[PDB]
């Protein structure tokens, strides 16, 4: 009868996706808060 | 690519944190998170070092939390992979015995194209040497080498991926020659010898045999061996 | 960080430069240098839509990417299916290009009816969102690619476009903050 | 100077610090020091894990000349035999030293 | 019962194409064959079975 490698981006792509998703969620929350407070100020005045 | 994306994520997280921290005029601030301060806090968070300030808003704290999770995962992955690298290098053991060479298959090894080494390999009954002869017989590319000079040149160029099998005397001679790149490792696989040869039925046989034995017992033979194998 | 007109001009040129860099990157098929077939194995330069031969027997005779290969594709999981679909459609680079164009339109229109300060805030949000979607696109592209090679000048063009977009968004948000500070100062007196 | 030493010591041991730099140069120094500390601590932990994972027993003596140089480990031959005779009429420097 | 009702047809004309299809299918095909031939092919290059 004649018969370790470096971590790649695919190994930690999920944490990158989670990070970007958290950034987007925080941004949406901030924008909603800003819009709600602007609407409240407009109603007040 | 991981380092590139880490730098990009750091820049993005810092910019997003500054934006969600200072864009609202109704919070005008109650938080000392400027663009420079956001970058500083992100850099401190990635290095897992104490920061002077922390976000207080919902969006700022969400950004801080996701950055903290990313930092934890990345640092743990780096430590684990470095530990794996160091452990793998530590477990690496060179070959000393021919049996270890036989079990291993990463490094190529082969004998001369002809000579008594081939006959020793073929006629041997040792399981290790039998599987050795089978491995040379069925191997591509041809580990077989035309001459000893080509063999030593090939071994020198292969940067350790090739091994050569030859007489221990010539091996020691090549070891003790420039540029000191090759070493004989292990023990002699079989036993042979060099003897003085004289014609059949000659008067010179018995006293030359007595002379060589007396020379060996007097130790001058070892002196000659050391003198031209190591002294020169 | 000083004055308003110089900042206006700097932000306009930065937004235009980022948009131009990304429009080049999306429409340029020089993203990875790697061994492959473009019709034996040879070194070729690939983009997002077509991989194209280099120093080959037929230089420039070159072909779309096999995004959904036949002949026993072996299938995959739903997550991998979404991965390959997103890579093939390249939805995120085009989305970032669209967001950059929207931000450029917003900053251009900010000159007209200068009293609506929310336009520049929307422009900054759009620019930074384009940067984030560029991060996502770069990550998905590298993940799909690695499923010896080098990255072409278009990949770094996209990275520089992301950096410039983030800088322009930061400048726009600083502009919005300065405008509201000016409003507070003139209302206080 | 005392507070700077305290801050650097706290950064190296990853124990935080009550105070932090605010200038650009101070923050550059802090960042490079933090990166150095991270790399060094990770390297130490990884190397200790490698040491504890793999056991590498090493013999003190690997050749006769090593026995000749050393003195802690004793060695001898038969009181009368071929080995003692060999070490007897040997003019080599190493074997003479072993005598 | 699965064999007679499997599409595409999983039966192979001769063992050679069976081994070739096993090697090509990349873990999507298994070959039911004699253990002696199985062991012989296993000990043959390039160790993909």
């Amino acid at each position: 009868g004649e018969c370790t490698s470096a971590l790649s981006l695919s190994n930690v792509a999920g944490v990158f996706y989670i990070l970007v998703g958290g950034l987007g969620l925080a941004m949406l929350v901030a924008l909603i808060e800003f819009c709600y407070k602007s609407r409240a100020e407009a109603k007040r005045m | 690519e991981i380092w590139m994306c880490i730098v990009f994520a750091y820049i993005g997280v810092s910019v997003v944190l500054f934006l969600v921290s200072r864009f609202s005029p109704y919070e005008w601030s109650t938080n000392e998170f400027g663009i420079f301060n956001s970058l500083w806090f992100s850099l401190g968070a990635f290095m897992q070092q104490g920061c002077d300030i922390s976000p207080r808003s919902l969006s700022g704290r969400i950004v801080g939390g996701v950055w903290w999770f990313f930092t934890l995962i990345i640092i743990s992955s780096y430590t684990a992979n470095l530990a794996a690298f160091l452990t793998v290098e530590r477990m690496v053991s060179p070959i000393e015995s021919a049996e270890d060479l036989s079990k291993q298959t990463e490094i190529a090894y082969g004998t001369l194209d002809s000579g008594s080494t081939k006959e020793f390999f073929r006629r041997s009954k040792i399981a290790v040497f039998d599987k050795m002869w089978t491995y040379m017989r069925s191997a591509e590319p041809s580990v077989f080498v035309r001459t000893t000079a080509e063999g030593v040149a090939r071994v020198r160029k292969s940067k350790g991926k090739y091994a050569y099998l030859l007489e221990s005397t010539m091996n020691e001679y090549i070891e003790q020659r420039k540029p000191c790149d090759t070493m004989k490792v292990g023990g002699n696989l079989d036993s042979k010898g060099y003897d003085i040869a004289t014609p059949k039925g000659s008067s010179l046989g018995t006293p030359v045999n007595l002379a060589v034995l007396k020379l060996s017992e007097q130790g001058v033979l070892d002196k000659l061996k050391n003198k031209w194998w190591y002294d020169k | 960080l000083f004055d308003r007109g110089v900042q206006m001009l700097l932000t306009t040129v930065g937004a235009f430069a980022a948009f131009s860099l990304m429009t080049i990157a999306v429409g340029t098929d020089y993203w990875l240098y790697s061994r492959g077939v473009c019709k034996e194995e040879v070194m070729t330069h690939s983009g997002l839509w077509r991989t194209c031969c280099l120093e080959g027997n037929f230089k420039g005779l070159c072909k779309q990417i096999d995004h959904f290969p036949e002949d026993a594709d072996y299938e995959a999981d739903t997550a991998e299916y979404f991965l390959r679909a997103v890579r093939a459609s390249s939805i995120f680079p085009i989305l970032s290009v669209i967001l950059l164009f929207m931000g450029g339109l917003c900053i251009a229109a900010s000159e007209f009816y200068k009293t609506r300060h929310n336009i520049i805030l929307s422009a900054g949000i759009f620019f930074v969102s384009a940067g984030l979607s560029n991060i996502i696109g770069i990550i998905v592209y590298i993940s799909a690619n690695a499923g010896s090679y080098s990255y072409g000048w278009s990949f770094y063009f996209g990275a520089l476009s992301f950096i410039i977009a983030e800088m322009v968004g930061v400048l726009a948000v600083h502009m919005f903050i300065d405008r509201h500070k000016q409003l507070r100062a003139t209302a206080r007196a």
